């Protein structure tokens, strides 16, 4: 008659001993009928198993109402016992999750939000794959669009670059009244599509005028510009001690670095003349580039400042000068015309450097057409300058990042055409593929890599190029088939494809950066050892990191030693000048030179960060590129 | 692969190890042996010649002694009563290459460091002391001379050595435990101890790295240890009276489970007197030994029933 007290003493003592799959049967079958001790024991840790186990085998077995009935009520059992973070974490395999929590958050806001979105988000970023990840960003979006703590919504606007949450949280930050900080990581946290989506949405209404007065230009640096030089004082040793060991031709492009990237005080801007003068083609570039990275505010001013070198008698002064009207703003877009009305001369005229200076800097300041419309002359003009396609690729890239699921368009369909057209200067194969990559960045289900693996697949120029969309494809996911993978392909006999695909374990486990340090080190292919010094990164720079500093500072070849001031300096930003010494003791050719001093001037996913040194991986050529070594936007 | 492998004539059967004696730079270096044989050959490959530091033991041949080779061979604010004194110690060790902006503008540069004693001793108060340097700094802690002892005769060679790494690890704080040398062959002790102290005060260094001494008794140091082995500063170790062992206890009790109904007074001065050690040990088998009765909470029983072998250790034998 009372079969269900039979059954739950069989589930009782088959639950007690030892059982996988007789457990939850007749708990499924007893329809359970009929906060305390017992009540913990045969629910909490019993139904916690048991429907842990139960949700596990049928999630994995199949693929009915009977799991969403001891789901939910394992839901609400677990919403009265309260502990969030493990029952959570056990049915999190088994939208399901968006109804569960959305369920949950009812109350608990800080303990479901930062407990569950912590570990959660850690952990989800790190072991679930992305379809999941999605769910989190669907669901965060709910229970977060509706409770409070803001900004880490916008880390949700961060990750789904999705227009009606900038929206929402800008009707709902502004309903819910610091501003110009908001503003600043606002500005910040927003990738390319989401601020020109939201300067097109908020050009439309905006509601106030204030979200196209703040969120356009001049206001994520109004609050830093004057703040930066009233609350640091830097001294004047710096210009005259730094300004007086340059020498040999390089260390005063290592001068031009000083000028470029010295900083408030603007003693050396205007020490005199005949500076730029006695500098060489390029570092007629960078310095006439100089008064550009120092102006990155008043445009009154930018436009007074850098009139004096526009439509000079030398041509790199005015193209140079034109690359500064790229960086001295990215939201005026007002000095395009008199660059972009002379480009027609397509052979050797002005036009190309002012089109480095001109298609970088306005690259820098922007994804519009009409852009890409004018430099499609500029892609099929294939001139015998790199540059030209380098700024251009890397430009179009820069102006592509981030799009919706990427684009297989005539953009990178021209470029890659054009790219096979002639099979010369190898470094169009090499730079060319990184605004390839750039344009497959921001894709979430895009299947541009296996269609790269279909027409692409040719000699391994092209094939550094798909491998280069292998570099750029794997942003990161829940995917160790591509760690397994990448110890399989890493020895491969190619010593490039080594060294970019490779190095992408910097960008791939970039925030897991407890497994990014491994053996790569102990082999004999310093090009490897080269890949772990630049996979150290930018972080906080810990013992670890110095650590392998202390190995891959001494080194002979001009590659590594001039490969490890970079991110030595990069990632420490009587410790800081103390390796300085030991570069002095180690020198004392010219690149570790104005490299370790280019370092002490560097001491002192967001693309912004991630493009200019995955581009700038390509130094060992010729001083061309020197030019466009100092103007890098990665720094802050 | 055949260069690589071709030099095994010389490392092959006719192979020797002896000492090194020095490395001259007219690329012959002179080695030496139990009876002192000097050869002078040109150098070969495999080797450093430049952070060997010549002066040990290297590869030798029964040939004309080419040298083929050479073979290598509780945080300072937890613990109370000494407040000023591990804010002394820690502003006094923790001014060289931290903090320094008040370190180069005085321009003093002590490089001789504190000196730790302690009637305790046992390494618990005195490592608490030291533990400040483990914030940020490279770990290296040479506890006492025991390795000077246990080893063969070879005399300050291997406190050369720890200067030498020390040298390569200059952001480090040499720390010295529980001095054994004349407190417990032993005509050798007097020597190298007076080349330890040579060697301490910087006859050939600089403000490079700090060393701290510390052991159980200040009278153990010899007058000759005084002038050139103290010239920083000094310290004073009070007794405990029940106020470190009241504060280490505290810590102790601070990650257990155990209410207020064990006496304290009777433990911490169970047998005679003792602050952390042995309260430390009965601590860790408080906690295996609770463990073993399936239940976090300690027994008033089992806690001084576990007591009982410790108590009982010390005076049997």
């Amino acid at each position: 008659l009372y079969r269900p007290a039979l059954e739950e003493l069989r589930r009782q003592i088959r639950s007690s001993t030892t059982s996988m799959t007789s457990v939850p049967k007749p708990l499924k079958f007893l329809r359970p009928h009929y906060n305390k001790r017992f009540a913990a024991d045969i629910i909490s840790v019993l139904a916690m198993t048991m429907s842990g186990e139960r949700e596990c085998l049928k999630y994995r077995l199949v693929g009915a109402g009977e799991v969403a009935k001891e789901w939910q009520e394992l839901d609400d059992a677990e919403k009265v016992q309260r502990e969030p973070l493990l029952t959570l974490v056990k049915e999190i395999v088994p939208l399901l999750m968006e109804i569960e929590q959305v369920d949950m958050l009812e109350k608990d806001i800080d303990e479901n939000a930062y407990a569950k979105v912590c570990l959660y988000l850690t952990s989800c970023v790190n072991y679930v794959p992305e379809p999941e990840n999605s769910a989190l960003l669907r669901c965060a979006l709910g229970v977060f669009r509706k409770f409070s703590r803001f900004p880490e919504a916008l880390r949700l606007a961060l990750m789904l670059n999705d227009m009606e949450l900038v929206e929402d949280i800008f009707t709902s930050c502004k309903d819910v009244v610091m501003l110009g900080r908001h503003g600043v990581f606002l500005e910040l946290s927003e990738d390319v599509e989401e601020y020109e989506d939201l300067t097109e949405i908020m050009s439309n209404v905006q509601l106030n005028s204030n979200f196209l007065a703040l969120a356009r230009e001049l206001d994520i640096m109004e609050p830093k510009v004057p703040d930066d030089i009233y609350k640091t004082h830097l001294e004047n040793n710096r210009f005259g001690g730094s300004g007086s060991q340059v020498d040999s031709a390089r260390m005063n492009l290592a001068s031009s670095f000083v000028n470029g990237f010295v900083n408030q005080d603007k003693l050396l801007t205007d020490d005199g003349n005949k500076w730029l003068y006695k500098n060489k083609d390029h570092g007629m570039l960078s310095a006439a580039a100089s008064l550009g990275m120092i102006l990155l505010w008043d445009v009154d001013g930018g436009l007074t400042q850098i009139d004096k070198y526009l439509y000079s008698s030398e041509d790199y002064i005015k193209s140079g000068a034109l690359l500064a009207c790229g960086i001295v703003n990215s939201g005026v877009r007002n000095e395009c015309d008199p660059a972009l009305a002379l480009l027609s001369d397509y052979v050797l005229h002005n036009s190309n450097t002012m089109r480095l200076g001109s298609i970088f800097g306005l690259g820098l300041a922007y994804n519009r057409e009409d852009v890409l419309t004018l430099l499609l002359p500029v892609m099929g003009d294939s001139k015998s300058s790199m540059e030209v396609a380098g700024v251009t690729a890397l430009a179009c890239g820069m102006i592509a990042v981030g799009s919706c699921n990427g684009d297989v368009t005539s953009t990178i369909l021209q470029t890659i055409m054009e790219k096979s057209e002639t099979e010369l200067k190898d470094t169009y194969a090499r730079w060319l593929p990184l605004g390839l990559g750039l344009n497959h960045l921001g894709k979430g289900e895009a299947i541009e890599a296996i269609l790269a693996a279909l027409e692409v697949v040719s000699e391994p120029f092209r094939s550094f190029a798909n491998t280069l969309v292998d570099v750029c494809a794997y942003a990161g996911s829940g995917n160790v088939l591509k760690v397994q993978q990448l110890l399989h392909i890493c020895s491969e006999h190619f010593d490039s494809k080594e060294k970019e695909e490779d190095k992408d374990k910097k960008e791939k486990k970039d925030k897991d950066k407890k497994e990014a340090p491994a053996d790569m080190g102990a082999h004999q292919g310093v090009a490897v050892l080269g890949i772990a010094l630049i996979a150290m990164g930018e972080e906080i720079g810990a013992e670890m990191a110095l650590r392998t500093f202390g190995h891959l500072l001494r080194y002979g070849e001009p590659t590594l030693r001039r490969a490890v001031p970079l991110a030595l300096a990069l990632i420490s930003v009587s410790h800081d000048a103390d390796p300085e010494v030991s570069y002095n003791s180690i020198f004392a050719a010219r690149l570790a030179a104005m490299l370790r001093q280019l370092a002490q001037y560097h001491a002192k996913k967001g693309t912004l960060t991630l493009c200019p040194y995955h581009s700038d991986r390509q130094l060992m050529s010729q001083v061309a590129v020197a030019g466009l070594l100092t103007v890098l936007v990665s720094f802050l | 692969e055949e260069e690589r492998s071709k030099v095994d004539d010389l490392r092959g059967t006719p192979m020797s190890v002896g000492t090194l004696e020095e490395i001259i730079d007219d690329n012959h270096a002179i080695v030496s042996t139990s009876v002192g044989s000097e050869h002078y050959v040109s150098i070969l490959s495999f080797v450093d010649k430049d952070l060997l530091e010549p002066g040990c033991s290297v590869l030798l041949n029964h040939k004309v002694h080419a040298v083929i080779g050479v073979l290598m061979d509780e945080t300072y604010a937890d613990i109370g009563g000494l407040d000023n004194q591990i804010q002394e110690i820690k502003e006094s060790v923790e001014l060289p290459l931290t903090h320094p902006e008040y370190y180069e503008e005085m321009g003093i540069k002590p490089p001789k460091g504190v000196i730790l004693y302690g009637p305790p001793g046992t390494g618990k108060t005195l490592l608490a002391k030291a533990v400040a340097n483990q914030t940020s700094a490279t770990f290296l802690r040479v506890v006492g001379s025991e390795l000077i002892q246990k080893y063969l005769g070879d005399g300050p060679k291997l406190v050369r050595e720890l200067f030498r790494v020390a040298e390569e690890h200059a952001p480090s704080i040499v720390f010295i435990d529980e001095i054994d040398a004349i407190g417990t062959g032993e005509r050798e002790i007097q020597r190298t101890m007076l080349e330890l102290l040579n060697q301490l005060d910087g006859f050939d260094s600089r403000g490079d790295v700090k060393v701290i001494m510390a052991t159980n008794r200040i009278e153990t140091l010899d007058p000759a240890l005084i002038r050139p082995g103290r010239i920083d500063r000094k310290i004073e170790f009070p007794l405990p009276d029940e106020k470190t062992k009241k504060r280490i206890f505290q810590i102790h009790t601070s990650r257990m489970t155990l209410a207020d109904d064990v006496t304290l007074d009777d433990l911490i001065m169970a047998k005679d007197d003792l602050s952390g050690a042995d309260i430390k040990a009965i601590c860790t088998e408080a906690g295996l030994m609770a463990l073993r009765e399936r239940r976090m909470k300690v027994t008033n029983e089992d806690f001084k029933k576990s007591k009982e072998n410790v108590l009982y250790k010390k005076q049997e034998g």
